[PDB]
């Protein structure tokens, strides 16, 4: 939870087969305020997440 | 007054000290893992990184970090314990003896 420099057109790109593109949804390398930050962990074989 | 019974509140107990428990949402800056790092830089080509969001103290800092001074400027020693800055830029290197 942050202050970010949202794009125009944002999106994303999967890092198992590189795409054309490059992900682009902020161009934010200033360090904002951020009021969270967390990392958190799940499983790679589940079939379904809530 | 008359002969009779009467409910009186008598003070008992009262809190002590308090416990205090909070989950930090922001992590660690961990400045002694820079201040501690090996590679030195000479005083052409100083360093400097900017810790920001995180959360800090000096104690461990200062006991981590085999300090033998710590004057400050534009501040008391104290008000660094409370407050909530918004960056830290630590700018480090080594000192040539005679200057
Ligand atoms: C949460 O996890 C991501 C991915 O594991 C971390 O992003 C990496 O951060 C390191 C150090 O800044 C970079 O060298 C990597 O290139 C980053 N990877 C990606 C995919 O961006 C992120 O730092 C973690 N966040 C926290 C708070 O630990
Ligand atoms: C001390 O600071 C240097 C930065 O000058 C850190 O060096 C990095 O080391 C990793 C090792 O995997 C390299 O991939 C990075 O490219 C290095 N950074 C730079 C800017 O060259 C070093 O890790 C620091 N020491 C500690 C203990 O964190
Ligand atoms: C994606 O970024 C790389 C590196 O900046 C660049 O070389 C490449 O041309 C970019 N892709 C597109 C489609 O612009
Ligand atoms: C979730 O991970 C556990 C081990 O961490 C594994 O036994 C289980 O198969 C995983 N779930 C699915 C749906 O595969």
């Amino acid at each position: 939870a942050c202050q970010y420099t949202m794009c125009e057109y944002p999106h994303t790109v999967c890092k198992s087969k590189g795409s054309i593109r490059n992900e682009s949804w902020h161009i934010d390398s200033s360090e904002p305020l951020c009021l969270f930050k967390k990392n958190f962990t799940y499983n790679v074989s589940a079939d379904w997440l809530y | 007054p008359n002969t009779g019974v009467y409910d009186l509140s008598g003070f008992t107990v009262k809190p002590v000290a308090t416990v205090y428990r909070r989950i930090p949402n922001l992590p660690d800056c961990d400045i002694d893992n820079w201040l501690n790092n090996v590679s030195v830089p000479s005083p052409l080509n100083w360093e400097r990184r900017i810790f920001s969001n995180c959360n800090f103290n000096l104690s461990t800092l200062l006991r981590l970090v085999h300090v033998d001074s710590f004057s400050c400027n534009n501040l008391d020693k104290s008000k660094i314990f409370g407050s909530c800055f918004n960056s830290i830029t630590v700018d480090k290197f080594a000192i040539p003896n005679r200057r």
